[PDB]
């Protein structure tokens, strides 16, 4: 019974995991690009409070 | 007649126990496949809380 339960976790801590690989790097894509076209309005709001 | 008589009271007791000793061999059956049964429920159950702690672990993760 053991044998089938310790193969059968480890065929789920495989697909689990392999499918969060998916989607954290799909969510890491996803937070740089909100990012770096609404980018120079940050560069300008930092820029606008050292020269003052 | 009498003699006869004693033997046929002895083949008779001679299944009394005959009866006895087959009415154990199954209470022995009995105690042994409802001990094998809670044997593999508690196991059965073992196994779930060792695998829901394992696949949460591994959610978190």
């Amino acid at each position: 019974l053991e044998a089938q339960y310790r193969e059968r976790e480890r065929a789920e801590t495989e697909a689990l995991l392999a499918r969060y690989r998916e989607r954290a790097e799909a969510e890491a894509k996803a937070v740089r690009e909100k990012a770096m076209a609404r980018l120079d309005e940050a560069v300008a709001l930092v820029l606008k409070e050292v020269l003052p | 007649k009498l003699e006869a008589i004693l033997s046929q009271e002895v083949e008779a007791e001679i299944q009394a126990l005959l009866q006895e000793a087959e009415a154990k061999a199954e209470a022995v059956k009995r105690e042994a496949e409802e001990k094998a049964k809670a044997l593999l429920q508690a196991r059965e159950r073992a196994l779930e809380a060792q695998y829901r702690a394992a696949l949460r672990r591994a959610e978190s993760a």
